[PDB]
């Protein structure tokens, strides 16, 4: 059907079996394994398993995920642990990708994955900068994207879009200064969601 | 090696928010009312947290609406009122919670349109 | 062709604008017509993406062929409805010809 | 001098039983004796019963009526009325 | 449609700046080789999915059909 | 025990007998698409959008109308169901006009959205479309009937909810048209609700026309103050401007309707506004001044006077926070003359017992009553949403309604016993035949209008009505928990003021004229300078320049109900609060803050500096005032009845005549609605 | 335009103008909408 | 429909003009107020009413796909013209 | 109530890290004032350090304290390595901020905000 994305049962079956494989080997840390309708394997783990799970996936002969594609966070305020840590790994040997997810809150450290992937260094600095997730035993944790002395972690859902301060040059003190933000035109909030359900397959129980 | 921390969760000192936008704000926790213009109920599923409205004024140059409120457009979504209340407390915001309003189940009968002896009989279709 | 404005204040351009560069107000005109009383484009917010002219159902807002309109002040780039209508009256001869050349691709 | 009386109590709690008894038995005779004194009886669920006395120039006093008997309630009014 | 065009992947041997420079120059040549195939194998047909709940309808349809106008209105708001 | 088991996509659900297929689906959180069905109207079954497959049944059934049978499996997403929806949507759109860009429904249109979710994505209709002529039905509702999809919602609403049978369908087939046939205006206090329920852009608000799109509006949930019903509303704003007023669903108050005054008087908030402090200049004209200069001038006068020399009157739109702030400030100069414009007889218990002045049965308790006696009230205009409740019980419970007073049109047939106040004594004595109807009743309700108590003999009327209620309770034909006696208020501020200890009426001011008078939004003309000493110092605080302001020595610009978070108590005694939708214009200020700022300048600082603290003060005076959305019961009817018999006062020969007799009297009743150009067009429309 | 002249319209500028920035003819922005809130005007006759 | 206020400021087609005491008009000193001279309300009133021989007529504003969405206009009422909601052209039945 | 610690297992351990950070900031101020050619005195700089520590004096959660110290050490490193410029260091002092009104009347005159 020309407008519909075709399915790939072979990949779905292969990823499901590998998901069970990883779960059987590391039951100490694996909490959930799921495969999407577009065939992406996600492993959900207790945060204590970051180093062992990532190490296993990197060095095991049936895994060989040598490349860390990306490491990022998602802020979901309604969860007790609002931060979801997402590792996207790539295995060149088996031409496959995997996603490992864990969680933390504002005060609970996560273990730095720098020992497993040197790529993780700056990704963890960015996560710390944008979300305030502290990574333990990181070689050099500090801000990377935000201005020096910037207060707050802008990618949190409750951080305002335009922030709290803004900069201008002041002639009296002959330097750039920071002041509380005032907008000539306020950003206009739109309510776009239709009041009619779009996707019955995802309906949540009442 | 876990430790015991009996204190209430309070993160106001490490969120970077200026003081005036913690102590002087009033968060409202509620389920949005159905938009009366439509019958769809899908925008009344989740709990919302919004803050108190502050001044908007006309920009002298263009007449656009200006604001000095950094939280003017801040709306947070929650699965339950308990999650919303929890979030408000750890952030130090004073809040109000409004009980979810659900339509009460109605007794509908098409046959009642043609009642032999009751006022439910309709005069037209 | 009569001189009536094409814009009917549907606000689809304002809704689609990725930069929120469009600001619109409207009311019934003295003849009862649906027409704008404010139509501002902040040309220093605009990203010249053309989404507004795609969204418009009546070909009212377009990006014209002019690109030589730099100014000495910031304020001169905050267009109101008068400025935009004059641009329409100024450039319509070329704008109509360009639309003729490409509308069969739209 | 006294300007206003306000009696708060719950409709159901046993802590307001004495106040409820006082109103049902003696409020009418209280009101006859003091025809020009506001005695604001205000019931609210799950509140602690209380007696508020407002005197001249906005000076107010409150007395707890929790678990008071009816006669104790009667006594507390008389301290306020006399003062 | 990258599985439908032919090209080679340049590979270095020393892992240094010079080999990466040679890899980039050779990739430009391979891009020309791909571009040549794209020009010759360009098929006819439509250019956005014929599904008006995702891709907007043509302007002529939007101005004649009720379904097209509703879908245009909703896709752009 | 009586529940039956049915399945929704194979999921077991237990429902009452008579539950429709559509209702069964909503129990598992699925909403069947609909156009003609509306849960508060009679079933119609004509749009066919709700058709759904029943497993093993060859024919799709109309979910809105079909009762579910035991063991049925409702297939809400099968191919048969989906294809039925697509076909029906295709038929709806075939003749529908291509109006979305110019149509006000666009962006909040059920036809648009259900087309996106359940319809096809294109057209195969190749003919010309139908075009219909427009119908003028008044200044509030614009009609573009080419958009009408013949769902008959407006017809059913007008007949059933409004009790007006002026809408219908004429013609047949594809040419069938909704309207009035003849040129007729549909002017009902509840008429604007047909805009909300019309699923399409066929019926739209004429005042709202073209001004906004739904996605750009900010929604502020608030409370109506145009009457004492406390209808829950949503204030739609955009870029700091109030754009329109919509109903907010509240099952125990206004359901999902609002009156026309609530809906359309907001435009009065854009004119005649007080935006700057004003004092009198040497020539005796009001001129703009600063807040410092204004409050200093007031503070000087307040320091010089004491006791009876200082009085205040509270108007109909005053919030509870301002009420207590002003009472506390005057109490601090030993003034107890805190008056309202609305009168309530202070004889007997007066305001000592809440049950003496509340709608004790509550709004939702009308649906339980079996007889309703109305005395000296036109509830259709005094409390339109409350009258709608009576009609709903009249329609669905066969409620018997009798009236003592002028025979007004209530939109339902009632028993007119007469207009003489003497009829109350007949009923109480047992002579009148209606006395037996009250005795036979299990859950009788007696509602006395607050408008009737504005009379000089209002105390006697209240005693007589209270007397009837007492016989009904003594006879023992009524259960203990059911409450009979009711006062129906018309002023948003009245109940809160009575709770806080204000004196109802201005009688105390007429007895002891003051030297300094506070008019807190008092625009009724109850006290004028013809009733005051020559050099009385009058301070007006409000949001509109109307009646009070032109006679004041000082004007302090306050906030309107859209411009503050303020507590209002409805006729049931239910505390509710507004929320700030837009800030007050110009130099205007929140009402309780002005009094707080004046108190400090006058040397008597009030002990609260925040909204939360002034609300703590309210709790100390009347704890129910901070229990938002709660209806606290009020008892001791017997004690109030005993006190009401101590002083016998004579009924007057005058017949009971409500202030509003026809619709023209409904539209303008307060400063905001008097300043509304839309309300003015309504008065013009129904008179001329 | 000598071979294919443009379509004539009555509202099209007969006289082209070049960039007027920095001259007395420059564009100056302003709000095109009318005042929204109308103030109460006190009476011109005393009666305090 | 350009007219000038007593102060001499041009009134726009939206009715805008700074009042006498408005400081904001200082922005025009040494410069000029941009006003479009072709008031659409006046120009559409110049177009003649089109006489048609049917109860219902359609308008797309001209130019086919270069106009506006096609709408059908009822011409039953004899006391007024049918006006197009998009372009303002008027129609009347013979 | 059983959580993973950041650095300190209890408040006594945490207060040790706080005092060490304060000593580091205290000694750095003279170098900061000289290095950035600041027009404030060393006494003004140390007063600002004291002010910043004292607005957090009420915290009782060792994990929160740890994070304030982690952030406080990041700020110190930014200052000592001169990653900050003059504008960043001067932002603590809010020199171009007109004094905001505190008492009720002053707030009442200027606007609607509490
Ligand atoms: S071209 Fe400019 S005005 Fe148009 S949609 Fe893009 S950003 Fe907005
Ligand atoms: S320019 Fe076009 S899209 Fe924008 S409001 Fe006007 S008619 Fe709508
Ligand atoms: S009623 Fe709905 S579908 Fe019809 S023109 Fe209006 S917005 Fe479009
Ligand atoms: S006017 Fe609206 S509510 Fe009335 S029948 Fe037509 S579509 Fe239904
Ligand atoms: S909703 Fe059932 S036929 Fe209309
Ligand atoms: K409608
Ligand atoms: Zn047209």
């Amino acid at each position: 059907r020309p407008t519909v994305r075709p399915r790939n049962d072979v990949a779905h079956k292969q990823l499901s079996a590998f998901g069970e494989y990883v779960a059987e080997i590391l039951p100490k840390y694996v909490q959930q394994v799921q495969v999407s309708c577009f065939n992406e394997l996600e492993i959900c783990i207790h945060p204590d398993g970051v180093i062992p799970v990532l190490t296993f996936l990197r060095d095991h002969s049936n895994a060989q995920f040598k490349s860390l594609a990306d490491l990022t966070a998602v802020d979901i305020p309604t969860r007790q642990n609002r931060f979801e840590i997402v590792y996207n790994l790539l295995s060149l040997r088996f031409n496959s990708r995997i996603r490992v997810k864990t969680y933390t809150d504002e005060l609970t450290p996560i273990e730095s994955s720098v020992p497993v992937y040197k790529a993780a260094n700056w990704y963890e600095r960015e996560i710390w900068d944008m979300f305030g997730v502290f990574f333990a035993n990181h070689p050099d944790l500090r801000r990377i994207l935000t201005d020096y002395g910037f207060e707050g972690h802008p990618f949190r859902k409750d951080f305002p879009l335009s922030g709290y301060v803004e900069l201008r040059y002041d002639d009296e003190v002959k330097r750039v200064v920071a002041e509380p933000v005032e907008l000539a035109q306020e950003f206009r909030k739109f309510d776009l969601n239709s009041p009619w359900e779009a996707f019955p397959a995802y309906r949540q129980p009442p | 090696q876990l430790i015991t921390v009996d204190e209430k969760l309070d993160i106001t000192t490490i969120t970077g928010v200026p003081e005036e936008h913690i102590k002087t704000r009033k968060a409202r926790i509620f389920v949005p009312a159905r938009n009366n213009m439509q019958s769809g109920v899908n925008n009344t599923k989740k709990w919302k947290m919004e803050f108190d409205t502050r001044e908007r004024w006309e920009n002298p140059l263009m007449g656009w609406a200006s604001t000095a409120d950094p939280l003017s457009n801040l709306v947070l979504t929650f699965s339950t009122k308990e999650d919303a209340v929890a979030f408000a407390e750890k952030n130090g915001w004073s809040y109000d919670v409004e009980e979810r309003k659900v339509p009460k189940p109605k007794s509908k009968s098409y046959g009642a349109n043609f009642s032999w002896n009751k006022r439910t009989r309709v005069s037209t279709k | 062709p009569s001189g009536e404005e094409r814009c009917i204040a549907c606000k689809l351009c304002e809704a689609v604008c990725p930069a929120q560069a469009i600001t619109i107000e409207a009311e019934p005109r003295a003849d009862g017509s649906r027409r704008t009383t404010r139509y501002d484009i902040d040309m220093t917010k605009c990203i010249y993406c053309g989404f507004c002219q795609e969204a418009c159902p009546v070909d009212a807002i377009v990006e014209g062929p002019n690109f030589e309109f730099s100014t000495e002040t910031h304020e001169e780039l905050l267009y109101n409805k008068e400025k935009l209508l004059n641009n329409g009256d100024k450039w319509e001869a070329e704008i109509a010809a360009n639309i003729q050349a490409d509308y069969l691709y739209r | 001098g006294l300007r206003e009386i306000r009696i708060h109590l719950c409709q159901r709690s046993p802590g307001s039983q004495g106040v409820r008894d006082f109103i049902e038995k003696r409020y009418v005779e209280l009101k006859k004796a003091n025809p020009d004194l506001p005695i604001l009886i205000r019931e609210c669920s799950d509140v602690q019963p209380k007696l508020w006395a407002r005197y001249a120039f906005g000076q107010e006093k409150n007395v707890s009526l929790n678990n008071f008997s009816a006669d104790q309630v009667t006594r507390a009014l008389e301290n306020v009325l006399s003062s | 449609v990258y599985d439908q065009v032919e090209f080679d992947v340049p590979i270095g041997s020393r892992g240094d700046c010079y080999d990466r420079y040679l890899c980039r120059v050779e990739e430009m040549r391979q891009s020309i080789r791909i571009i040549s195939q794209c020009l010759n194998k360009m098929p006819p047909g439509e250019i956005k999915v014929d599904d008006a709940k995702v891709s907007p309808p043509k302007r002529a349809e939007m101005k004649t059909s009720m379904e097209s106008l509703i879908h245009h209105f909703k896709l752009y708001t | 025990s009586n529940l039956i088991e049915v399945f929704v996509d194979g999921q077991s659900v237990m429902v009452e007998p008579g539950t429709t297929v559509l209702q069964a689906c909503e129990k598992v959180g699925m909403q069947i698409p609909r156009f003609c069905y509306h849960e508060r109207l009679s079933v119609a079954g004509n749009c066919r959008m709700c058709l759904v497959e029943i497993e093993k049944a060859p024919k799709v059934v109309a979910a809105c109308a079909m009762p579910v049978m035991k063991g049925w499996n409702i297939l809400t997403n099968s191919e048969k169901t989906k294809k039925a929806r697509e076909g029906v949507m295709e038929f709806l759109l075939a003749n529908h006009p291509l109006d979305c860009p110019i149509c006000d429904q666009g962006g909040e249109c059920d036809l648009q959205d259900q087309s996106m979710m359940f319809g096809s994505d294109r057209s195969r209709f190749l003919e010309g479309k139908r075009a219909v002529e427009d119908k003028n039905i008044g200044p509030l509702v614009k009609t573009i009937m080419t958009r009408c999809i013949q769902c008959t919602r407006c017809i059913r609403f007008a007949s059933e909810i409004a009790g007006v049978d002026d809408l219908g369908t004429t013609g047949r087939g594809n040419d069938m048209q909704v309207g009035t046939y003849i040129e007729k205006m549909f002017m009902s206090e509840l008429s604007g609700n047909i805009i909300d329920i019309c699923p399409v852009g066929a019926l739209t608000s004429k005042p709202y026309a073209f001004t906004a799109r739904p996605w750009e509006t900010r929604k502020t949930e608030s409370i109506d103050v145009m009457d004492a019903v406390g209808s829950n509303i949503v204030v739609s704003t955009r870029t700091g401007e109030v754009m329109r007023i919509l109903p907010r669903m509240h099952e125990d108050i206004n359901e999902e309707w609002i009156s026309d005054k609530t809906r359309f008087a907001y435009d009065g908030l854009k004119r005649q506004r007080l935006t700057e402090p004003m004092v009198r200049n040497e020539k005796g004209l009001l001129t703009h001044t600063t807040w410092e200069d204004a409050l200093s001038r007031v503070a000087g006068m307040l320091q010089s006077f004491q006791g009876n020399d200082v009085a205040a009157i509270a108007g109909g739109l005053v919030d509870a926070e301002a009420l207590i702030a002003l009472k506390d400030l005057l109490n601090r100069v030993d003034s107890d003359t805190l008056c309202t414009e609305e009168v309530f007889p202070t004889a007997g218990a007066g305001t000592d017992l809440r049950s003496n002045y509340l709608l004790n049965t509550t709004i939702a308790g009308v649906e339980e009553a079996d007889v309703v006696l109305l005395v000296g009230t036109n509830p259709r205009f005094e409390a339109p949403l409350f009258n709608a409740r009576i009609r709903k019980s009249w329609l669905h419970n066969d409620l018997k309604v009798a009236l003592i007073g002028s025979p007004v049109d209530l939109t339902y047939r009632y028993d007119h016993l007469g207009d003489s106040p003497k009829i109350l004594q007949d009923i109480a004595s047992g002579s009148h035949p209606f006395s037996q109807v009250l005795q036979e009743a299990k859950k009788p309700m007696v509602i006395l209008g607050s408008s009737a108590l504005q009379r000089n003999d209002g105390a006697a009327i209240l005693a007589a009505v209270s007397n009837i209620a007492q016989k009904i309770r003594t006879s023992s034909g009524v259960t203990g928990d059911w409450k009979v006696m009711n006062i129906l208020h018309r002023i948003a501020s009245q109940v809160a003021a009575l709770d806080l200890g204000y004196k109802p009426g201005v009688e105390a001011i007429q007895k002891n004229p003051p030297k300094m008078l506070f008019l807190l939004g008092a625009d009724g003309g109850c006290i004028t300078r013809q009733d005051l000493p020559k050099d009385c110092f009058i301070v007006y605080q409000g949001h509109h320049g109307d009646v009070g302001a032109p006679i004041a020595d000082v004007i302090l610009p306050g906030a309107a109900y859209t411009e503050k978070s303020a507590t209002y108590v409805n006729t049931e005694g239910r505390a509710q609060q507004t929320k700030v939708a837009v800030t007050p214009p110009g130099l205007a200020r929140e009402d309780w803050k002005i009094i707080r700022a004046l108190s400090e300048i006058a040397g008597m600082t009030l002990p609260y500096d925040t909204l939360d603290q002034v609300r703590n003060r309210l709790e100390e005076v009347s704890p129910n005032l901070v229990r938002y959305d709660d209806v606290e019961g009020a008892n001791y009817f017997q004690q109030a009845s005993e006190l009401s018999k101590l002083v016998n006062q004579q009924l007057l020969a005058d017949p009971l005549v409500p202030p509003q007799l026809t619709i023209k009297d409904f539209y303008m009743t307060d400063s905001i609605s008097r300043a509304s150009q839309t309300m003015a067009k309504c008065v013009k429309a129904v008179t001329e | 335009p000598t071979v294919k002249p443009p379509t004539a319209r009555k509202f099209i500028w007969t006289n082209h103008k070049f960039n007027l920035s920095g001259t007395p003819q420059q564009y100056v922005p302003y709000s095109t909408t009318r005042k929204k809130i109308q103030e109460w005007v006190p009476p011109s006759t005393p009666y305090k | 429909g350009v007219r000038t206020s007593p102060t001499g400021e041009k009134v726009t087609h939206t009715g805008q003009v700074y009042d006498d005491g408005d400081y904001r008009k200082v922005r025009f000193v040494g410069r000029q107020k941009e006003v479009n001279e072709n008031f659409a309300i006046d120009l559409i009133a110049e177009q003649p009413v089109s006489q048609v021989g049917s109860r219902v007529i359609s308008c797309d504003g001209g130019g086919g796909a270069l106009g506006h969405p096609r709408v059908y206009i009822n011409l039953d009422k004899e006391t007024k013209t049918g006006t197009c909601g998009y372009c303002g052209l008027q129609f009347r039945q013979q | 109530t059983s959580v993973k610690p950041i650095f300190s297992r209890d408040m006594n351990e945490a207060k040790r890290r706080v005092r060490e950070l304060y000593r580091a900031w205290y000694r750095e101020v003279p170098n900061t004032v000289h290095l950035f050619q600041l027009d404030i005195s060393v006494k003004q700089g140390r007063d600002k350090v004291r002010e910043m520590f004292k607005k957090n004096a009420h915290i009782t959660d060792p994990r929160v304290v740890d994070l304030l110290v982690i952030k406080g050490k990041m700020e110190l490193e930014e200052t000592i390595k001169v990653w900050k410029q003059r504008t960043h260091v001067m932002r603590f002092f809010h020199e171009t901020e007109a004094p905001r009104p505190k008492d009720f009347l002053s707030k009442f005159y200027v606007g609607h905000d509490p």
